[PDB]
């Protein structure tokens, strides 16, 4: 039914201080057969980050028109894009489909390289843009991030903190959901590097 | 499985310092025909309880006889009848309620919402709700359909929270009931301008008012309202 | 919605309620549902609010056209806009609407164009959820060549009574006076026409 | 949603709260649900918030090049007629429910919008799930002739009535003054009666809580 | 369905499909190959609703062949596959959608590794050591997830098949005529004309 | 939900997990999906777990009447019987229960006995029952032997509900493990699929797949 | 046609302490997006140091509760003042919802008390009866969104001792009253934040051996 | 179908149409709408002719039954065994009735019975498709304690307003005149009451 | 569905019953009998429902003992399948009609001859010289409409059957997994052990 309830999975951002994350499951399976643990959600583009949940053939599909869209920008622009900018072009792609759209459940996270400052927003299908100074959650199991999130969660965490925040949200999220989990990864983004950790949980 | 046929719109009450108040418009719908209009929806038992019925009509006068019946039951060989053992508000609700359930359990309900106002024997103010599934509940004010979208956002204006009862008075609220009152005969389709309002109160007992009518009403702007964007005379 | 028009002596009278509904609220108490659609051609509005509204700034563009072409339009010729409009999207409308119109040589004029698409040139015309309940009173009290008193009342007390028995009417009564005197905007509210 | 538009003696203030939904779970606790449609020309929105933001912007755009066009200032009566006529053209598939207001050449104007394209003008108006708890407050208190304050405190209350007693709005709320002389003044957040109690605990991790099965540095750099 | 198996090996990657094309109350062929090559070391196993299943085929073998003889070379598995998924793609939004699932084996030159791609009819991409269509993978993904290892030979592959085949044989409600088997590897494509009892 | 039950040299061996699911939301990971009818009496549970874990309740007690008035442990396919005639009168009512009847008796020697609320009732050496049963078939089907080590039939069971478990979205959380003797049935744990996988990964090189 | 039933919102909690027991629930009652009470208790004393809660539809949890006291009240006159055993209650509970199984109580119910060795115990059941015993659970609305929480602060899963290599999980202690009570209101506090069902305010009444014992907190009302 | 009963000063009168339909044939043109459950109470049938006759039916046997009892009936008591039997079967019927009856004390009562199985006792009442069209006319036109001319004149001009608008009603106009001199049949035809 | 075949040869009747049980997407059972002796010289086959299937057997059978025990005489195989057409006749306008298809194969001790009866779930009796529920007569009845003789051996007869199991494993979809036979005659019923290679 659901097409955004086909493959499951799940993705997450949050706000730290001075740095941003942003969090995937593994999996990707067809309702309750699991067919791949290695299917990432999280892409990027220069300096800024998107994860997208949702129907498979739309998150790949997406991916490589962002691909598209970001390589024309830099060639025209002279400079990459920025978050807030890739925003707006994740949304105008989005409801130039509003009558037909991806089932999809996009998720921009970077660091503004002009301002330094930490981004993150997450949209409908559609394109409705939601840009959350904290977090943003996005799948099957976004209820279970929801709760995660707004409990575990506190303002100007150190990257290594952060981590284990956001972690712990998506690892305890996954573990409610049948069609999430299955592996996850993480992003801790900074300034000058950009660590990507493989986290260990249930295989069930 | 019934639909209602004959209807009476919302039924609005709350809570003052010494009782409660409670409300109804005298309409009985018939669709979107306002067909019948000398239509008492405030069902007083006893006279310290008053019971404010809205939706299907008919149902609504089968309920009364049932209350009648009530009173007369507990007449019977009870020689307190008008003393420790008259009708208590609390009692005419749980029966009411019992039934209800039942009805919607059999799946022939009593297309009703109902509200139970009154005072208790031991001065206490009663206050709840059922309608035809069966659920209940009570709060400082309470109203049945339309009037819970209108009226309880105007009247919990005046007693938000349990610490505000004592603090209103019979005038202050007497006002905010006749005032939603008016805001409901301005945007509710299937409203009368005139209703019942009865008060009981622990010290002046029950009065019930007949025939009231929605006055102070402002439509002199609508003169300057004209065309519907562009128009101009 | 309870509308109608209502030729006499001098000319033509509309009248309607001003209650627009969804459901049971009343998304406006304070409606104008008499539109201008040219100087002295005017229509009320029964049915959808959307379509009606669309209908007539439609019609009034291609009368607005119409005259800086051929001069001034008949209200025979304003029926003919709407009805072309109704009937040819029939499918897609939901439009009761009623055309009356004042000129020197025939006086007023009233063309009733209902749901189907159909025109009714008409001495007056109701419309409207509220009309159904006053077909009898209308029937029995309408005169032909009354004078404009005896007109603004006949509406006044038509229209009371479908605001009295129809759900979907009320707030306040409006008219529009078209005679060769002008354009005369008239308002009567509920104290006043309730105790009729 | 809530959404109001109440005139006062000199202009027009218009006024939303900041809760966004999806079913039962708020999806944005202080999103913004007015628009600005030119300077002085703002949109209240109510309905399907991605179509509220882009028919919004949409007829901005629009207004902003006739309005370099014509060399005039832009007028609400056409950002309503622009607006309506669209909303029309897509048979109320645009879930778009406006209130749109401001001043310009010919005065102070303030109208709604239905999604299928009907249009309303009035004193004050409201709009969205919070629409008939607004409303009461509204036929309870507004008055002709408002001073600018008055207004505020009107519109201002009758958002909070949606708050408190709809589900579907909640948070803060946001207000915009168009006054007929000066600059129009966007208030956001001009209340915020929402704030979340400090927690009862902190649940920042010891670090190394969270098992991780492998590591590496990401390139960014092209 | 109709059984669409996929093991890449060490070397190599082997296509098992089922002979059997059943239509209503009969089944009308034993010995039907569910394949087409799409270059020397590409090929290419389907399975889906009737008409579609060869028309897709047959077009994404003319493109394939177009291209090799425009650019007088051979893309790899991985660009082939890339094709593939996005042909799927569009049709999803189609009038009239291709019905089809498939599963790409190809050998990659270059990179000299064997490759296996599974892509149903929505434009789901992935890259697998095995995987399969329609319900087989219920049946197999845990056999699989069971005796499977990175470096087998292609002699141990098609043992773990024979083990999948059995399991099918003995599960599955339907008489799907037995496998054919194919093996693509750094000499292209091949089939195991003795399988029938291998 | 995965359940599996199998004769063998030993015995009989049943393994189930304890994942319970309303949609795709987990409601427990610890769901006892083996009711201990008796000493010598297991039922499994799969489908709606009010049903099986209701009707097995009071099978036993249906049972147990039946030993006060008889004087004697009921036979395996009596007790089957019971459950299969009950559910059989509701036919139709909406019942939802896959169900296994395994036993030791006497006269009977290792039985087991597959229920369902169709009415379907059969005796076997090897049933998977559950959302997950293909996966443990799978496993268990091509590592199946009549003469297995009571341990090593212990494991095959054990090592079938973790195959499930990993590829079932609606299977997980732990395996519970019973070995059925005439003396009655020994239980063999709960285990963890959250250490145990890891664990059978490392040891066996099995789910090569995953990343580790 | 007639629909029998209807939904009332709400959500519950349950924890497990080592000599306690807590049932928490919200007190708002709604239908659809309007707010029927902002304080209608939802978490009963049943006697025998037995605390339940049938959430979901008003109507059949109130019944359900009422059938359910009224059993312990017979228990008593059946086995002179007999007090009946958590375990036990749970027993006779799941026969009261499974015999109602083809027209069944659409609540999700929780109780909570102290087992036979005085230890804390929670009991969840489904609509029809199956149940089971837990250390904690959510039920209601915001179940989904309590839940993970409580998996993660109650039982600490996904949790391991910093530096072992995540080969170690992190023991299972037991908290206390005091640290129970902050995850119940952090768990509340944070689905308000989310869920539009959930508000008004917190009621807590808390089990031991000298019986049942509550607590309330308001929660935010928009 | 269009039903009215009206009391006046000497008691009360009943009115109907006489035409019975089955989609848009008139299976009868000259029906009797209006049934007698006792010496001086009456009723006025509208909806199912099976259902209202088999009503009436058995009212009459009710009250048959109550007479040998205990005496005379009162209007009210008749209205109520009507009530009972549309509410209680509610469900199964679609019978709109007027019960009007004529009794020393009371001069006449007129109590409507909706398609629900309320009851409503009132000063007069309309009912059947045709009533709709004369909601207006009949508000502005009853006076209590008519005449009995006035009262005739009342209905027939009603009645000849919904013969004209509603399709489902026409055919002859039917009175029964209920008071203390007795029971008076009147009948009215087209060509009198059409041009009124 | 299932496999179920009579033919009636000369001094003996045969039944030959598919013993796969497949439930969704899985074989649960491939030694299923289905099959219930009413009696010493009466066999009867079923097909049906889930559980129908052998609650109705099974009742039937219970009544026939019963009658044996009180009347100390076994019912000839035509009063046999009179009362079992009753018996369905009357259960298809029952609240839940069994849906049962069955064949009853008896050898008449009194006339001394065999007899094959085919009722449907709808009370539709008919005694034939073969025949089969569900779509096995769709291959079978021009099988034996063709090789079929009145006096032929019950050796011959199992080798028509032979004949017919093999049509139905070359054309049925399904794997049926085989059937069982069994052998009804002057002497009463036994199985051919020996058909999966006969
Ligand atoms: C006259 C009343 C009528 O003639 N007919 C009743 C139908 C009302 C139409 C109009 N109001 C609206 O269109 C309102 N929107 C609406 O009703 N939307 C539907 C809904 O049920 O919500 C959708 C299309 C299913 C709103 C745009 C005001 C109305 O009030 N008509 C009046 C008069 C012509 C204004
Ligand atoms: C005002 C509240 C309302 O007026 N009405 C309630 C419906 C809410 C609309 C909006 N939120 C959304 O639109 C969410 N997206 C969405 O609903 N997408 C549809 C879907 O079914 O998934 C698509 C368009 C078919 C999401 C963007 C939050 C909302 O919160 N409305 C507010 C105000 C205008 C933001
Ligand atoms: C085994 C999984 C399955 O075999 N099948 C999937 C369906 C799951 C059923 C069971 N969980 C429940 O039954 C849940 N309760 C429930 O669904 N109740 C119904 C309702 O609509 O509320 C009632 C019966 C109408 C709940 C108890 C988790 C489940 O998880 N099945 C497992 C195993 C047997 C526990
Ligand atoms: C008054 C007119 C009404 O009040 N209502 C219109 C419905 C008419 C009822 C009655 N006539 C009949 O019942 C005739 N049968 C009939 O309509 N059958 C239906 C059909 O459409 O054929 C069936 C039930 C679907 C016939 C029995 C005369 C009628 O004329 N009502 C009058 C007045 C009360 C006689």
């Amino acid at each position: 039914s659901d097409p955004s309830s086909i493959n499951g999975g799940i993705v997450v951002a949050m706000t730290g201080k001075d740095c941003v994350a942003i969090a995937c499951d593994l999996r990707l399976g067809s309702q309750s057969l699991g067919v791949s643990n290695k299917f990432e959600k999280i892409f990027h583009y220069g300096h800024v980050f998107l994860g997208i949940t949702g129907l498979a053939t739309d998150v790949t599909t997406l991916n490589e028109m962002f691909r598209y869209k970001t390589n024309l920008y830099k060639l025209k622009e002279e400079r990459a894009i920025e978050p807030e900018t890739f925003t707006q072009l994740v949304s105008s792609s989005l409801y130039e489909r509003r009558f037909g759209p991806y089932f999809v459940g996009p998720v921009v996270a970077g660091i503004n390289s002009k301002s330094g400052k930490p981004f993150i927003a997450g949209f409908d299908l559609i394109g409705c843009i939601d840009e959350a100074k904290d977090f943003i959650v996005s799948g099957t199991a976004s209820d279970q991030l929801f709760g995660m999130c707004e409990s575990l969660y506190e303002p100007n965490l150190e990257p290594e903190d952060l981590f284990e925040t956001i972690s712990q949200a998506l690892l305890n999220a996954a573990d409610r959901d049948a069609l999430s989990g299955w592996g996850a990864v993480v992003y801790i983004i900074k300034k000058d590097e950009v660590v990507k950790r493989y986290l260990k949980m249930r295989q069930d | 499985t019934q639909q209602p046929i004959v209807t009476g719109t919302s039924v609005i009450s709350m809570k003052y310092d010494n009782g409660v108040i409670i409300a109804a418009d005298n309409l009985g719908s018939y669709g979107s025909l306002l067909r019948f209009n000398g239509v008492e929806r405030l069902i007083p038992v006893g006279d310290n309880t008053v019971v404010g019925i809205s939706g299907d009509i008919s149902d609504m006068q089968h309920i009364e006889r049932l209350l009648k019946d009530l009173v007369t039951e507990n007449a019977y060989d009870n020689p307190l009848a008008d003393a420790e053992e008259a009708l208590e508000p609390s009692y005419i609700f749980e029966y009411l309620a019992t039934v209800m359930y039942q009805r919607r359990s059999k799946m022939n309900p009593l297309w009703n919402a109902i509200i139970v106002a009154g005072v208790q024997s031991n001065g206490d103010q009663f206050l709840r709700y059922v309608n035809l599934l069966g659920v209940t509940y009570s709060s400082p004010t309470l109203a049945t359909g339309f009037g819970a979208h209108m009226a309880n956002p105007l009247l919990r204006k005046v007693v938000d929270r349990e610490s505000d009862i004592p603090k209103t008075t019979v005038q202050v609220a007497e006002e905010a009931i006749v005032n939603a009152m008016r805001v409901l005969y301005y945007r509710d389709a299937r409203s009368s301008r005139n209703f019942s309002l009865a008060i009981i109160d622990k010290n002046t007992g029950l009065t019930f008012k007949k025939n009231l009518q929605v006055e102070n009403m402002k439509w002199d702007f609508a003169k300057d309202i004209k065309g519907y964007g562009t128009q101009k005379i | 919605t309870s509308i109608m028009a209502v030729t006499f002596k001098d000319g033509v009278i509309l009248g309607a309620d001003s209650r627009t509904t969804t459901g049971a609220y009343i998304a406006n108490r304070v409606t104008d549902k008499l539109t201008r659609v040219h100087d002295k051609i005017w229509c009320c509005r029964s049915g959808s609010a959307a379509d009606t509204q669309a209908i007539a700034d439609i019609v009034q563009y291609h009368l607005e056209l119409y005259t800086s072409q051929y001069g001034t339009p008949s209200t025979e010729t304003a029926a003919s806009v709407f009805k072309e409009l109704c009937y040819e999207n029939k499918d897609n409308l939901t439009a009761g609407i009623i055309v009356a119109g004042y000129d020197d040589k025939n006086k007023g004029e009233v063309y009733t164009i209902p749901l189907g698409g159909s025109v009714h040139k008409l001495p007056y015309a109701i419309a409207g959820s509220g009309s159904t309940f006053i077909y009898g009173y209308c029937d029995k009290n309408f005169r032909e060549n009354m004078s404009k008193e005896e007109t603004v009342d006949f509406i006044k007390h038509s229209l009371s009574q479908a605001i009295k028995w129809d759900g979907s009417s009320g707030g306040v009564i409006r008219m529009v006076v078209l005679t060769a005197a002008g354009v005369e905007r008239l308002i009567f509210y509920p104290d006043e026409y309730e105790q009729l | 949603t809530t959404i109001v538009g109440v005139k006062f003696n000199n202009g027009v203030v218009i006024a939303a709260d900041t809760r966004s939904t999806q079913g039962p779970i708020v999806a944005d606790k202080n999103c913004a649900k007015l628009h600005r449609i030119s300077p002085k020309i703002w949109c209240a929105g109510a309905g399907t918030a991605a179509d509220t933001e882009a028919v919004t912007q949409l007829i901005g755009s629009n207004i902003e090049l006739h309005s370099l066009y014509t060399s005039r200032e832009p007028r609400v009566v056409s950002a309503l007629q622009m607006l309506k006529q669209h909303l029309f053209k897509y048979q109320g598939h645009i879930g778009a429910y406006l209130i749109v207001a401001g001043v310009d050449p010919t005065g102070s104007h303030l109208f709604s919008i239905h999604a299928h394209g009907s249009t309303d003008v009035g004193y004050y108006l409201s709009l969205g799930s919070g629409s008939l708890a607004a409303m009461a407050v509204l036929e309870s208190h507004w008055k002709q002739d408002l001073t600018k304050e008055e207004a505020i405190k009107l519109a201002s209350d009758a958002i909070q009535a949606g708050i408190w007693n709809d589900l579907g709005s909640g948070s803060n709320v946001d207000v915009c003054v168009m006054e007929i002389g000066k600059d129009a003044e966007y208030l956001r957040n001009y209340l915020t009666p929402n704030v979340r109690e400090e927690k009862q605990k902190s649940y920042k991790f010891p670090r190394g809580t969270t098992a991780v099965l492998k590591e590496s540095i990401v390139n960014i750099c092209d | 369905m109709d059984i669409i198996l996929g093991i890449r090996v060490q070397d190599s990657v082997i296509l098992a499909s089922s002979k059997a094309v059943t239509r209503g109350i009969s089944v009308l062929k034993d010995s039907d190959d569910k394949t087409r090559q799409l270059s020397p070391h590409t090929l290419m196993s389907f399975a889906g609703e009737a008409g579609d299943t060869v028309q897709f085929a047959e077009y994404i073998q003319a493109n394939i062949q177009l291209y090799s003889i425009r650019e007088d070379y051979e893309l790899s598995p991985q660009a082939v596959s890339s094709f593939v998924r996005q042909e799927l793609a569009k049709s999803i939004r189609s009038r009239r959608p291709y019905q089809v699932n498939v599963l790409i084996g190809g050998y990659d030159k270059k990179k000299n590794k064997p490759e296996l791609y599974q892509i149903d009819y929505l434009g789901t991409k992935v890259e697998l050591p095995y995987g399969a269509h329609g319900y087989s993978g219920f049946y197999t993904f845990s056999l699989l997830d069971h005796h499977y290892r990175p470096d087998m030979t292609t002699e141990e592959g098609l043992d773990l098949l024979k083990l999948c085949v059995q399991e099918l044989e003995k599960r599955m409600p339907m008489d799907f005529k037995g496998v054919i088997v194919k093996i693509v590897d750094k000499d292209g494509i091949r089939q195991v004309d003795d399988f029938q009892a291998q | 939900t995965t359940t599996l039950a199998f004769r063998f040299q030993g015995g009989i061996i049943v393994a189930v997990d304890s994942r319970a699911t309303a949609g795709n939301w987990v409601a427990s990971q610890t769901v006892k999906k083996v009711i201990e009818i008796n000493p010598f009496l297991l039922g499994t549970m799969a489908g709606g777990a009010a049903d099986c874990q209701f009707w097995e309740t009071w099978l036993g007690s249906q049972c147990r009447l039946h030993e006060l008035r008889e004087k004697e442990r009921i036979s395996v396919a009596a007790a089957s019987k019971i459950l299969s005639n009950l559910v059989y009168q509701y036919k139709g009512a909406g019942l939802s229960m896959g169900t296994m009847i395994c036993g030791y008796t006497r006269k009977e020697g290792p039985t087991i006995y597959y229920v369902d609320s169709d009415g379907t009732r059969l005796k076997g050496d090897i049933f998977c029952v559950g959302s997950g049963q293909t996966f443990a078939y799978g496993v268990l089907d091509s590592n199946y032997k009549w003469d297995l080590s009571v341990e090593d039939a212990l494991y095959l069971g054990k090592r079938s509900i973790l195959a499930a478990a990993h590829r079932d979205a609606y299977s997980g959380g732990s395996v519970n493990l019973y070995h059925v003797t005439e003396d009655g049935w020994i239980y063999h744990g709960n285990h963890d699929v959250g250490e145990l996988f890891w664990k059978v990964k490392e040891e066996e090189g099995s789910f090569n797949n995953v990343i580790g | 046609q007639f629909n029998p039933y209807g939904d009332n919102g709400g959500t519950i909690l349950g924890i497990a302490g080592e000599d306690f027991a807590v049932l928490a629930g919200d007190t708002r009652n709604i239908t659809d997006y309007s707010i029927n009470s902002r304080y209608e208790p939802k978490v009963f004393d049943c006697g025998d140091n037995i605390v339940m809660s049938a959430n979901g539809f008003a109507a059949d949890g109130d019944a359900l509760v009422k059938r359910f006291k009224n059993s312990v009240k017979w228990y008593h006159f059946d086995h002179n003042d007999k007090k009946l055993s958590i375990n036990s209650a749970a027993r006779n509970i799941q026969h009261l919802l499974y015999g109602k199984r083809f027209f069944p109580y659409y609540v999700h119910t929780i109780i909570a008390g102290l087992d036979e060795d005085g230890k804390g115990a929670v009991y969840s059941f489904d609509p029809v009866g199956s149940y089971e015993r837990e250390q904690c659970r959510a039920g209601g609305a915001a179940a989904s969104l309590i839940m993970p929480f409580l998996d993660n602060q109650v039982n600490f899963k996904n949790q391991y001792e910093p530096g072992t290599n995540g080969k170690v999980k992190k023991p299972l202690k037991y908290l206390s009253v005091e640290e129970v009570i902050k995850l119940v209101r952090d768990s509340f506090t944070s689905a308000t934040e989310r869920h539009i069902q959930v508000g008004d305010g917190l009621e807590i009444l808390i089990v031991t051996k000298d019986g049942v014992r509550k607590e309330f907190y308001e929660l935010k009302r928009d």
